[PDB]
């Protein structure tokens, strides 16, 4: 599940294109997946062991990223095609 | 008499069905949407086999000789070809209620003589 | 008998005594031009594109690669050098020593398959070679997509 | 580690330096030693010609020649494409005739090539039908043979051809005669004992 | 790949093939589809 | 029996179930193929009798 059908999942996902003209496309292209980390207030990274998940009552997960790529079609077929990276 | 079949239309290949020739007194198998026509030879319309005597011998195919879990038996050579090794079984195929009978199949490659006794 | 006369040169070869099937594992690889390290050229894969996935890859792919190489002795002597050596061991067991890296080599013989050695000449394929045995590689022992910790929540 | 050029070659040289360290005791058993220590090289005699791994569906050896006489008999079969009168191309599985074989045991044993004016005649088997994938078709994938050779090295080919043939009366001889290598086939030779040497 | 093999291999697509030939020739399914038709069963089950 | 041998020193050469299954000698078999498989139940029923 986690190595080929969250992929499978995003990728089989339609693109979606917005009309208010300005259109957009917002295409998902690739996933990336951390090691189940905790953060506290102050923000420093720290690996979570299962026994602290256990004995504090957090949840043992991994972050989920993703890229997208967004395009701004206007006038003149300009391609407004930006990209952000581990959404 | 055994079934009767179907006939398709030669121009627009749809379902022949049975008409009589009202003048002529013959039996003619005419298409409904085209306007082709034919003369029957048969002349039975319809069979109904309510005894339902079938040969399973017609439905055995040859090729059930190479499956491992049939019983094989060195008793009952095959006519055909005079092989000595045969594999047998039962028909278990409803309208088959005294169908503890055995068929047999020759098990030699190229021969797949089918018989019952 | 139709005789078809067919023309073909005759291939000498030399298959010394043992002939073994090699189907190489994903973690070895076998590079065959000669290790020269002012010609030896990298992959240098585009850094950019490569997940953790492919690293632990490439990584394995450069300590892991039977490479040869030619240094000159101090007589002048051109010596090839191998950076693999298999040892045959005295209980009949071989081992292949990649540098520190020992993979056991096992002889299972190639039962139901028929893969045979054959050599192109022109048009036709003339036989050389009967593949009897396969060797496969393991890691002689134990021992032997995803990101770093984000610095900051989300 | 292995971020910069100059790391990845430090460390494939360090592999070259340890390979030379004598090996004197198994690495796990104590009492077993080394008998024999082999480099491994590319065979450098043999890339010369072009190998090809062949898949034979059923065993190709004539059914009456049991033993050891197979494995020479098949050792060297000829395979040669035919078009049948349809065209459509099959490819006919020759095996050597027992004539042949005592002829080719007397050019062994007179390390002799071949005999020039000797014709050796080859009998038709079977006939199939043949798949062919060679380097350039996507997905092939590289296959070597080792040779060990006796006291000189372990030496590995790669498989650059795999023929798989599936079964699909034709009393056909082939009737091979023997020719010294035209120079085209040394040419193709040359460019093949190229792909040993390092590449200016 | 197992597709690709069988498409190499002496199956008939589907779309290929003529109704009177699939009487006598066995149905090949994969996950379900029908894919082809072979005439000779017993060793493509050898093959794979 | 080499497989056998092969397997009780499986701690140093590192033979596995694995090899077992690449050298085609295990097989998985799930239920639909199980209804065409002719199954002994220990090797004496191999036994000719
Ligand atoms: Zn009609
Ligand atoms: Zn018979």
């Amino acid at each position: 599940f986690i190595q080929m059908s969250v992929q499978r999942i995003v990728e089989d996902a339609p693109p979606i294109d917005l009309q208010a003209p300005p259109r957009y496309l917002l295409k998902f292209e690739q996933i990336y997946l951390s090691k189940p980390t905790h953060w506290e207030r102050d923000g420093a990274p720290s690996p979570m062991m299962p026994n602290e998940a256990r004995l504090r009552n957090l949840t043992y997960s991994a972050p989920l990223y993703v890229d997208i790529t967004k395009t701004v079609i206007k006038e003149g077929e300009e391609q407004l095609q930006t990209q952000h990276q581990k959404t | 008499p055994g079934f009767v079949g179907i006939r398709f239309c030669q121009e627009c290949n749809n379902m022949l069905y049975p008409k009589e020739d009202k003048e002529n007194r013959i039996l003619l198998y005419a298409c409904r949407n085209c306007d082709y026509q034919q003369e029957a030879d048969n002349s039975c319309i319809y069979v109904n086999k309510i005894t339902h005597e079938v040969d399973e011998l017609t439905q055995i195919i040859a090729d059930v000789s190479q499956d491992p879990t049939l019983p094989r038996t060195e008793d009952h050579p095959c006519q055909k070809c005079g092989h000595k090794e045969a594999v047998f079984f039962q028909s278990h195929s409803a309208r088959a209620e005294d169908a503890m009978r055995l068929y047999y199949v020759c098990t030699a490659p190229h021969c797949g003589h089918r018989w019952t006794e | 008998e139709t005789r078809i006369e067919v023309e073909i040169p005759k291939v000498n070869t030399d298959l010394g005594n043992d002939l073994y099937f090699v189907k190489l594992p994903n973690f070895l690889s076998v590079e065959p031009r000669p290790f020269d390290p002012q010609y030896y050229e990298d992959e240098f894969e585009d850094e950019e594109m490569l997940d953790e996935e492919g690293r632990t890859r490439l990584k394995l792919k450069v300590e892991n690669t039977i490479r040869w190489r030619i240094r000159r002795d101090e007589e002048g002597n051109e010596i090839k050098e191998s950076n693999a050596r298999i040892v045959k061991w005295s209980d009949g067991s071989m081992s292949l020593h990649l540098g520190n890296e020992v993979f056991d080599v096992y002889k299972a013989p190639l039962q139901g398959d028929h893969n045979h050695l054959f050599i192109r000449q022109g048009t036709g394929l003339q036989g050389q070679a009967v593949f009897k045995t396969k060797l496969t590689f393991r890691p002689h022992s134990t021992d032997s997509l995803s990101l770093a910790d984000r610095c900051s929540k989300t | 580690i292995y971020k910069d050029r100059d790391s990845q070659i430090t460390a494939i040289e360090k592999t070259f330096e340890d390979a030379q360290k004598s090996i004197s005791q198994h690495y796990s058993k104590p009492r077993v030693t080394p008998v024999e220590v082999m480099p491994v090289f590319p065979d450098f005699k043999m890339w010369i010609n072009p190998c090809a791994q062949v898949i034979f569906d059923s065993d190709p050896a004539p059914k009456d020649t049991s033993g050891a006489a197979a494995l020479e008999m098949m050792s060297q079969a000829m395979i040669r494409g035919m078009m049948d009168e349809e065209g459509n191309q099959f490819v006919a599985y020759f095996l050597p005739v027992e004539e042949t074989l005592k002829k080719r045991k007397r050019d062994q044993e007179e390390e002799m090539d071949y005999a020039p004016d000797d014709v050796y005649d080859y009998k038709i088997a079977r006939e199939y039908n043949w798949n062919v994938k060679n380097k350039a078709s996507k997905g092939y994938e590289e296959n070597y043979f080792f040779i060990f050779r006796e006291g000189d090295g372990v030496y590995y080919n790669e498989l650059e051809t795999r023929v798989r043939l599936s079964k699909r009366g034709t009393n056909a001889l082939l009737v091979v005669k023997h020719r010294d290598m035209n120079e085209k086939e040394l040419e193709a030779q040359e460019a093949r004992k190229a792909q040993l040497e390092n590449h200016e | 790949p197992i597709l690709e093999f069988l498409e190499e291999w002496s199956m008939e697509n589907l779309e290929e093939i003529s109704p009177a030939a699939i009487a006598d020739a066995t149905k090949i399914f994969v996950n379900g589809c029908w894919v082809g038709i072979h005439k000779d069963p017993e060793q493509l089950m050898n093959t794979l | 029996k080499r497989h056998i041998d092969q397997l009780k020193e499986r701690e140093y050469n590192n033979y596995s179930w694995q090899d077992l299954v690449a050298s085609g000698v295990v097989e998985y078999i799930d239920t639909l193929e199980e209804e065409t498989v002719m199954l002994a139940m220990t090797p004496d029923d191999l036994q000719e009798k």
